């Protein structure tokens, strides 16, 4: 798997937690060092994660001054298809034959009854992020991203396009 | 009497228990008085509304409660669509008991079971799934009305242990 | 010394009440029966019906056999149990000279469905919001060799030939037609459409709504 | 002590042969569900006549709030009690012995092996409720300590600083102390 | 080894580190075989069959097996894939083989099958297990009977024997000496030490078969008649 | 060893198909595209089963390659491995004479919401549907008949895959397949 | 991956602080500054919480260089991380626009004797009044707000992270 | 009260068990009937054949399935060649008992004890097993008789 | 009257065997202990417990004799409390059978330092039996 580092892709696979953002991270601070100008194609492949580590990697790529390339491999259920969505407009391709799935994240609440409800007013806060940055990747409405996060809604990828998940296929 | 006092205390439990203690409270000849305490989850919710009109109590304390129908589901993919389709059946079947019971239409009962809900003891007469609120005054009101029904019984008591002293 | 004869309802109404709940319904000559098809559960229903024929006067009033459990096979699809334990079962209840009444409360899995329609004709007694399925039973595990395989697949003819024929005498259908309809794959029944094949007949003695009782007041 | 014995015509277990004969058996470990047995004996016996409750312990051990429950019904009932030895009283159960009976009534065999120590506790979290629980703890070792000090007649400063380790006690040294009144002969 | 085994390897150069004992092995046209034949190491003897098969067509090809049993279909992948190769394949019978392996060392080339002086061999029925409702278990008997009609071929092509003695021996357990299995044409070379010629107890019985050896007079054998 | 079966441009494709080791066959397979559009790529199916998330890749992969692809079936292809095995180009696909060839649904589980039920009993029904009209496309089979072969949970001779459209050629010139 | 940056004085403290996690951390920490103490040395913060005594290791030890301390935080920081992030000088605290900054107090153990129990509970007010110290310098706030403050778990936004002293920058501006 | 009556519905266990309770069937001076339900393993079939001859009843429904029984332990090398005399000599033990009550040859029991051998209703009878067939009649004169 | 009791016993620890001991005294009738297969270290304090002429052993009997276990761990301080309980408790083991065998105590020791078994021969040469039944 170390070919892929020399052709400036990295890989996203299983499920995102800390050990796993961390090295992704690193992966990105490496790519944009040695060259400011070509893109980085990254393959996501994700059944979903925690809250705060698909949010550790949504930021370093907003930083990074070319443009990213992300394509679907399989499926992306509700955490990277997150990834997806924050790439470059016109860079976002996606197999004819993948998944996209969108719902809000999993997340738990341990602890006192006083403080059960002050975290879960970060998991609310947490949606009003997540469904608030979709909505303008996707050009739709507030409400219609509202909608259909609460329950989960897979995407064929020929009406990914037409909705704002993905740009473009490649068929060839 | 032949009255029957049953108490409702359930947390949990299956949705299809629910369902067999709410006919076998139907089929009595005589009516059926049903107490709510504490909680009415899925399986206590349709034994809180099997009993006969004018005596459900729910108390200040209790909150009723309406889930979905929880099953585990595991086949082939011929399989996995036919019992599916029996939780669209049991979700037709405590819409309709819901419905029948609470003078209200299946539409909006409907639009209440995609997503778990709490109630209260305001809303639960405000729906229909009870009568009267079961406050200091009217419990009083149970408590004598289990006394004449149980002396019944407890007069034929005082007679057997008279007549084997 | 003496004999230690057993006491009925024309006799024993002096002795008074029975303790505990299961014998207060063995003295009304009703099984209830909420536990699937065990090996310790299937001694004690051949014991009743033994003790029903024992000492009757008449011998001429209807069992009530209410049933709920999962036969032999589970929610998951494995076999708790095999299908050789319901034939001890329907060989004894069909022994005694009194009718069989048949009523349902929940489920029957495909073991106590073909029991449900096993009963006296005409009194097929069902709760109205019951679930019957009626699928093929499946085998434990099994490892043995290619010969092994071949006799244990005449277990499950042999399975599938004696279920269609109770079905046969009571839906009134051929022998191919009950394998076609009930016995080729996992389907579910109801209680409206179930009347209409032939799996009841009526609901339960005494059924009255509360809603259509307060229509009446 | 399974097989049961006679009341005066009957078959009645061989504890509750002494309960109706005003005699307190204890052989098991102090838990949460046998105080529960032991609080409700002694209420019992008080509702029924007013005599010396007599408490045979073999207690190796146990927790700290239960053994609170044993020790307040002595003193909330109208009647007198006697705690006599037998065996061991390990840890919560030796402090038992000083419960009550301090008139010389507080009697042991030759050989029992005695025990006194600081009690115990365990919970965790929060660091804003571990110092409740040690003020609660805390609240609970001097409680114990001026206990001892009034049933024994020993000073309260030596309470502390000698069943803060371990110490063990022989019936020798448990007369001299304070702890037991008289010791049980051969007959 | 019960808790660990180490790197056993050799590499040694005035100038330069080799590499360990399975690749220098297998460089020199050696392919092991042990452990259980599962889906995982399936892909290593096929891989390393053509991988060898693109160096040299002429030279022959070396099996080692050494395996307790294995998978029934991914030891069926090695034995037709070993016989769509250009050159000969000589296979060495090391250890034990039981009913899986010792299909291998019979698929060998003729005049190149070498089994060693105390290697256990085997042949039966395959197993396999029943599963849920009579569409499956009508699936499994016509797997098992599959399976019985491939392997039952198999060795009328490499031995030469008749049908109806290999269901005689497939029917229970039966273990094979190479003494034994010479004679049944599984094998075609026996290899001993420096003289050895000792008798096996199973031709000791063969012996008792046929009338050669009595309880009088027991011969320059091992003792049988303990039974 | 593997290595020198890459270089070769022939990949294996062995073990229970994982979302691990999905994207190591797909990593492979664009860089074999990249260095010579022109030589095919040779691949080695031996699978026991597999997700049908992961396993829709490996067929979007060889879609995606521009150069032929030719197929090899040795040991087992089990609902997994039968649908890659005809998907490559008409013509090129062969197998060992006595491989198993299983065409069956693939298999899930469902648990939660009810609203969650009813979502992935209708995915898991897309994923039999474009399955189907898939594997329809190059066997030259009707629809209605290749639905119900692959309910029947029996594996296939390679005898009988040939004039069923899955598969081409034989290696050991069709005299070698045993019934 | 984490050996390429590692030349340019790149900490990461990633998954959960242990004895021996947080003990490769500072074993690293004494190896930049005795190479070259007048460059700064960047610790990047990504962290779900850990031990008492072991994540103030790190902090003590990034007071040990006499070098300069820049610190960034990724996603979540809980009590550990986020008592790291301000632990650097002030101007180069900067920190993302998406990342959670969790405060809360830590936590203790004690099994043995009650006498046990409150040794370990002096021992952690201590490390409770020790702490509100240090986080009252870099943040000049008063002892009175910044105790209450730990007192329930509270996640904060970068925004009134800024004003609260906890942070300097904010990458990005928006 | 001549005869005794006890129903026979197990999956069967230990062979050695199956030995004691026909042995003790064919001891006691009053009579001995013996009717099956479900089937009859091989700790049950030897209880079936325990019985007296004329009076052992199966239903229609009723099956029966003989088999060689397992066993097994872990031990030295001479050790398993003692065990393994046991097993063939307690397979040729019961053996005997199918030969004597069914009248079967002795080499042609072994052959159907080698597999798992399932019998129906109807081959039971032919077999030697059993009797006749079950039905309600034989089994009403037993509950009448046991009344006085 | 007189109380008639079985001994049998493999295990167990021996301080359950000093709450049997002084029960048995406390008695004010006599006792027969009458000991059957095992005796171990609970089982013979019970043995030798008995009224001395009352103490019957079979051929077949043994008599376990060894000294106290137990198991220790945690601080450094209660380890050299408690190390001074399992010495004076064997100590006390020592002086229960010195009161029945009439034999100097030091003696004693020395077979309590390791396991010793004894047959129906000698046990009513050291005393803890009185005859054979």
């Amino acid at each position: 798997v170390s070919q892929l580092f020399q052709q400036r892709i990295v890989r996203l696979g299983g499920a995102v937690d800390d050990d796993m953002a961390n090295l992704l991270v690193a992966q990105l601070l490496y790519l944009d060092s040695v060259d400011n100008k070509r893109d980085i194609t990254m393959y996501v492949n994700s059944p979903g994660g925690s809250v705060t580590a698909g949010m550790a990697v949504f930021d370093t790529m907003r930083h990074i001054r070319p443009d990213v390339s992300t394509c679907c491999i399989g499926l992306a259920a509700s955490m990277g298809a997150f990834i997806l969505a924050s790439g470059q407009a016109g860079k976002r391709y996606s197999l004819p034959n993948s998944r996209i799935m969108i719902h809000q994240p999993l997340g738990g609440a341990q602890g006192q009854a006083t403080d059960i409800e002050i975290q879960a007013n970060e998991i609310l806060h947490h949606k009003l992020t997540l469904n608030g940055y979709l909505a303008q990747f996707t050009g739709q409405s507030m409400e219609t991203i509202t909608k259909d996060t609460d329950r989960d809604f897979f995407m064929s990828p020929q009406e990914a396009i037409e909705y704002g998940l993905v740009d473009a296929i490649i068929s060839k | 009497s032949k009255k029957v006092f049953m108490i409702i205390n359930s947390f949990g439990g299956s949705v299809g228990n629910g369902i067999t203690v709410h006919d076998a409270l139907q089929f009595i000849k005589a009516g059926s008085l049903t107490l709510a305490l504490g909680v009415a989850a899925s399986a206590a919710s349709l034994a809180l509304a099997g009993g006969t009109i004018g005596e459900r109590y729910v108390t200040e304390g209790c909150h009723t409660m309406i889930h979905q129908p929880e099953g585990g589901l595991n086949g082939q993919a011929s399989d996995i669509w036919i019992d599916s389709q029996e939780i669209m059946k049991i979700r037709l079947d405590v819409a309709e008991i819901y419905s029948l019971s609470t003078y209200r239409p299946r539409h909006k009962i409907l639009r209440d079971l995609d997503r778990d809900f709490y109630l209260t003891a305001m809303e639960t007469i405000y729906y229909g799934l009870a009568d009267e609120i079961a406050t200091n005054e009217v419990m009083h009101s149970i408590v004598e009305m289990t006394n004449q029904v149980w002396s019944y019984h407890d007069s034929k008591q005082e007679r057997l242990l008279e007549s084997r002293a | 010394y003496p004999e230690g004869r057993p006491l009925f309802l024309p006799e024993a109404e002096r002795f008074g009440n029975p303790p505990d709940l299961p014998s207060l319904l063995l003295q009304q000559r009703v099984i209830y029966i909420s536990m699937p098809f065990l090996p310790s559960v299937t001694e004690l229903v051949v014991a009743q019906c033994y003790y029903l024929d024992f000492d009757d006067r008449n011998r001429q009033r209807p069992i009530y056999v209410y049933l709920n459990s999962t036969g032999c096979i589970n929610d998951k699809g494995q076999a708790i149990s095999a299908d050789n334990e319901f034939y001890a079962i329907w060989a004894a209840l069909g022994f005694t000279r009194a009718p069989l009444y048949t009523g349902v409360t929940w489920k029957a899995q495909n073991q106590a469905a073909v029991l449900l329609s096993a009963g006296q004709k005409g009194h097929r007694y069902s709760f109205p919001h019951a679930k019957i399925s009626t699928a093929p039973p499946v085998m434990n595990r099994v490892f043995g060799q290619a010969v092994d395989a071949q006799l244990q697949a005449n277990e499950l003819d042999y399975a599938t030939k004696y279920y269609a024929a109770i079905l046969a005498r009571s839906t009134g259908k051929d022998l191919e037609t009950c394998q076609k309809q009930y016995l080729s794959r996992k389907r579910y029944f109801s209680v409206k459409e179930a009347y209409e094949e032939g799996l009841v007949d009526k609901l339960v003695p005494g059924f009255m709504l509360n809603r259509f009782r307060k229509m009446q007041k | 002590c399974r097989p049961p014995g006679q009341r005066q015509s009957e078959w009645v277990d061989l504890w509750e042969a002494y309960t109706y004969q005003k005699v307190v058996f204890i052989k098991e470990a102090i838990t949460e569900d046998v105080a529960n047995n032991m609080i409700a004996l002694t209420l019992y016996l008080d509702s029924l006549d007013q005599k010396r409750i007599y408490y045979w312990l073999n207690v190796p051990g146990g927790d700290v709030v239960p053994t609170l429950a044993l020790y307040d019904t002595m003193q909330y009932v109208r009647s007198k009690t006697a705690t006599v030895c037998y065996g061991l009283c390990l840890g919560m159960g030796g402090f038992l012995l000083t419960a009550g009976g301090e008139k010389g009534y507080r009697f042991a065999m030759p050989h029992s092996i005695l025990m006194m120590h600081h009690p115990s506790g365990a919970s965790r979290g929060q660091a804003s409720e571990m110092h409740i629980e040690s003020r609660e703890l805390v609240r609970m070792r001097d409680y114990l300590s001026l206990l001892t000090s009034n049933a024994t007649g020993q000073p309260y400063d030596r309470v502390i600083r000698e069943l803060s380790r371990n110490k063990w006690m022989d019936p020798k040294q448990a007369i001299e102390y304070g702890m037991i009144d008289k010791v049980l002969t051969t007959p | 080894s019960p808790v660990v085994t180490p790197d056993i390897q050799i590499g040694h150069g005035e100038d330069a580190i080799e590499m360990d004992l399975y690749r220098y092995l297998l460089s020199n046209r050696i392919i092991f075989i042990g452990g259980y034949i599962n889906d995982k190491m399936a892909t290593q003897i096929v891989g390393s069959l053509m991988a060898l098969e693109a160096v040299d067509e002429n030279e022959d090809i070396r099996i080692y097996i050494n395996s307790p049993g294995g998978q029934p279909y991914s030891v069926l992948g090695v034995v037709d894939a070993m016989q769509s190769i250009k050159p000969d394949v000589q296979t060495v019978a090391l250890g034990a083989c039981y009913s899986y392996a010792s299909l291998v060392v019979a698929a060998g080339t003729k005049g190149k099958r070498y089994a060693m002086k105390n290697t256990r061999l085997m042949m039966t029925q395959p197993m396999g297990g029943s599963q849920g409702d009579i569409y499956q278990i009508k699936a499994t008997v016509e797997e098992l009977n599959a399976l019985y009609q491939i392997f039952s071929r198999y060795y009328m092509k490499f031995t030469g024997m008749n049908q109806d003695q290999i269901e005689q021996a497939t029917c229970r357990d039966h273990f094979m000496t190479p003494e034994q299995a010479k004679l049944e044409g599984l094998i075609d070379e026996i290899i001993r030490g420096k003289g050895d010629y000792t008798v096996p107890p199973a031709i000791v019985r063969q012996f008792r078969e046929v009338g050669l050896v009595d309880d009088l007079t027991p011969g320059p054998f091992l003792k049988v008649d303990c039974n | 060893p593997f290595g020198l079966l890459l270089r070769q441009r022939i990949v294996f494709l062995g073990g229970e198909v994982e979302d691990f080791g999905a994207d190591a066959i797909i990593s492979q397979l664009l860089l074999l595209d990249s260095q010579d559009p022109t030589k095919d790529i040779k691949i080695f199916i031996n699978s026991p089963g597999g997700s049908v998330t992961a396993g829709m890749g490996i067929y979007d992969a060889m879609m995606l390659c521009r150069a032929d692809v030719n197929t090899y079936c040795f040991g087992l292809a089990a609902s997994m491995g039968a649908f890659l095995l005809g998907a490559g180009k008409r013509g090129k696909r062969n197998s060992m004479p006595n491989s198993r060839i299983m065409i069956h649904q693939p298999l899930g589980g469902a648990s939660g919401q009810a609203v969650d039920i009813e979502i992935q009993a209708k995915e898991i029904m897309y994923h039999k549907a474009n399955l189907n009209r898939i594997m329809a496309d190059y066997c030259q089979q009707p629809l209605s008949k290749i639905e119900e072969d692959t309910d029947r949970d029996r594996y296939m001779s390679p005898l009988e895959a040939k004039e069923y459209g899955l598969i081409d050629h034989i290696i050991g010139g069709e005299e070698a397949v045993f019934n």
